[PDB]
């Protein structure tokens, strides 16, 4: 009775990651077919044990997993071929329940070839394999679906949604195309509110986007003091350089903010940084017509 | 329950042989709507006989199929066609479209007995079901040419 | 060409498969010449179903077959027509001769079932397949019992 | 000697689930058995590998395997069989662990047929899969343990309870059996405190229980407002239906609230919106006899 014995270990191996996938996500149609799926393993597993005299893999059974896997297919719309797996923690697991149910698979193609195995048992096997990848999808649609609310929730200055959203599993680092974080949006809008629930889940503090800019940058930009303070009490980088080569230093002179400047120069900016036009902040200062913030950086030797 | 029915996924004697004698009962289903009333009695009863060996068969003999009594039926109404069927040395199959249907049923006939053969050789159980099929499709061609006869008989009525 | 067109010369799963789907195709195709039109409609996005289901096999799985989308509408046609079969125990194959012919049709897509379930096991091709012959056998025995039904109902 | 590698691959490879299981399980003797397997599991590995010559499974290490498997079977009871697998995190982690701690006896139980194995080792594989699954059992009984204090705490008003509890794992989301979730007992009551914290964690705003309550309705149903100005906050359904099918604005309709109906009509309450026995926001208002709330909902 040796094959059909790897069998029932791999079924009881994928009804642990089931039920780890089924734990991790945070949707609730998603457990409902995964709690389904772990209790017809048991049927499954009774199937091929008694060689069909007990419980039996039912067709209503595939066919359930195929109404599943057609109504999911529907909010995925395409779906792009050579896609990467683990993309969110809840996908990701589902991404690890699925490898293991393809290796069902193959042990359940061993086995028949070696004692009669119902067919619905492969049938519901090849049809898990499926309906598992379609969970990992709609997770991922749905993460991605919180983390362009937080982004967009961070530009609108809604404190009350970004707390549902970082409530919600939704990524504080969440990072779009232009390699914008929300909380690079929150120091540009200025909601302070929002970056400090922002670094409190864990933001990166000094993220770049493409400009090269880091949330420390925008502070200093767009003369938000109350952030500047913050993200230099956390650490953030006081002499970051974007693609321009400019510091908050240069961006702060530049924009003719002395509180900040100030600020910036305590937590140790460099006056002789330069950015790729040679240019210092003491350079951009007298450049902009900002006086009082050149001789501070002047005395600052 | 619906959506799954019965379901079968194996090539074995048994189930081949019970494929056939599907094939046989629906063709004659088919058949007997093409019949006068005398042999569309016969033909349904041929259909409850089938059922029986179907259940013998497919439940490898536990079940009880067809009686001798059955086959004994088969064999008087051969012989009752016999003596009618004035000795052709050869008819082109199909005559008419009622006995090219029978023609047909004959044909899976054979091809179940050769089936169910298999079965006895593999298994022991089936005996008075090959007798029956092979007097079954004997039968069946003795009506094709009873058909043809009866027809053309009322074609050279007309004329 | 004319004199060639397409000539099949070996015994393989694969071969069997599509040749008992030929005859399904062949014999749906014959019947739909005897049911409402309704029935018509559905017998022929069948036969289409059948073309596919041939296409991915003849083509050892390299042509994409049936959709799951497919399965889903025998389904929802099985539970349909499911309701309206008040269970009977036993009825005789043939009991009109449009149900006769749905009879045949169901016995050949029985058989084509268990020739694509062999190519299932031997090539690991045709699961999506195999599920729509079943699902399509099942419809088939639905679809005379309804026939059936509808003429009892009219003597009445 | 190719099969005892794959053995030993198997070792490994549990190693990994065990100390993964290990970083998460948070309780301090599941931990302790756990590293003690993995240091068994050196030894394990390399009595297969040298066959006997060097170190070796020895009986005090099954014996421990069984000591502490007996103690835990103590406080679990009775073990029903045919449960679904992964109750929680620290459960699943374990459960994950078991299965492979059970494919290593197939690789042993293969392998032993091909080089001699001492009993041992395959007497501690077969014990540490049983220990194995009284860990996660255990896991889930604490797991399980706090969900109650915690849904114990929030009916009492506990702001200091349900701190160390949320701060120790009790799933916020824990659902009792009626249905009802921590949010629900917060609201319920009126410990606006608690509902704070709760939705911090991640609550299901919305959560539904028996009578298809969500948290909007209990809390519009005894009359805090400053509760229902929170949930609103968070997305909640302001028209959402329970058994009754009743909306918060029927609710807050019913029992005389003019400042939560006019709260709820700005976030999008239905005035019109019927019941099951056809009252609408208007009607409930005019049957229990509250008027300055059915005039607001004429004008609408
Ligand atoms: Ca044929």
């Amino acid at each position: 009775d040796s094959p059909v014995v790897e069998v029932q270990g791999t079924i009881d191996e994928l009804n642990s990651f089931i039920g780890y996938a089924l734990v991790l996500s945070r949707w609730d149609d998603i457990r409902n077919d995964l709690f389904r799926i772990q209790n017809d393993l048991f049927v499954l597993g009774e199937d091929v044990s008694t060689g069909g005299k007990g419980r039996t893999v039912t067709m209503d059974m595939i066919i359930y997993l195929i109404k599943r896997s057609v109504e999911m297919k529907a909010e995925i719309g395409k779906i792009e071929l050579f896609v990467v797996p683990g993309g969110s923690v809840e996908s990701a697991s589902l991404h690890m329940a699925r490898a293991v149910s393809r290796r069902l698979e193959r042990r359940i193609k061993a086995a028949s070839e070696l004692t009669e195995i119902n067919a619905n048992v492969l049938l519901y096997a090849n049809m898990l394999s499926n309906i598992l990848f379609m969970h990992a999808l709609i997770s991922n649609k749905r993460k991605e679906e919180l983390d362009k609310k937080l982004l967009e929730a961070a530009r609108a200055g809604q404190d009350d949604e970004v707390a549902a959203l970082l409530a919600k599993g939704a990524d504080v680092n969440a990072s779009d195309y232009k390699g914008t974080t929300p909380l690079h949006v929150a120091a540009w809008n200025g909601h302070l509110e929002i970056v400090d629930v922002l670094l409190a889940r864990g933001a990166d503090i000094n993220a770049s986007d493409s400009y090269g800019d880091t949330p420390l940058h925008l502070a200093a930009n767009y003369g938000h003091l109350e952030i500047v303070d913050l993200l230099l009490r956390w650490g953030a980088d006081v002499n970051a350089s974007d693609s321009s080569g400019k510091t908050p230093l240069h961006l702060a002179a530049q924009d003719g903010h002395l509180e900040i400047v100030d600020v910036l120069l305590a937590h140790g900016a460099d006056v002789n940084a330069q950015d790729k036009f040679g240019k210092t902040p003491f350079d951009l200062a007298i450049d902009n017509g900002n006086e009082d913030i050149a001789e501070v950086l002047q005395k600052a030797a | 329950r619906l959506f799954g029915g019965e379901e079968v996924w194996k090539d074995d004697p048994i189930i081949e042989a019970n494929g056939t004698l599907d094939e046989l009962t629906s063709f004659i289903g088919e058949a007997k709507h093409y019949v006068d009333e005398e042999m569309k009695g016969i033909l349904e009863e041929i259909q409850n006989d089938i059922y029986k060996i179907m259940g013998e068969i497919g439940s490898k003999g536990k079940i009880e199929g067809i009686s001798e009594e059955r086959i004994k039926w088969l064999a008087g109404l051969i012989e009752r066609y016999s003596e009618m069927v004035n000795k052709l040395s050869f008819v082109l199959p199909g005559g008419t479209l009622e006995s090219a249907k029978l023609d047909v049923c004959r044909t899976i006939a054979r091809r179940a007995e050769r089936k169910v053969a298999t079965v006895l050789r593999e298994f022991g159980i089936g005996t008075l079901a090959a007798i029956y099929l092979a007097l079954l499709s004997r039968l069946l061609f003795l009506l094709a040419r009873v058909i043809e006869i009866e027809k053309n008989k009322l074609k050279e009525v007309r004329s």
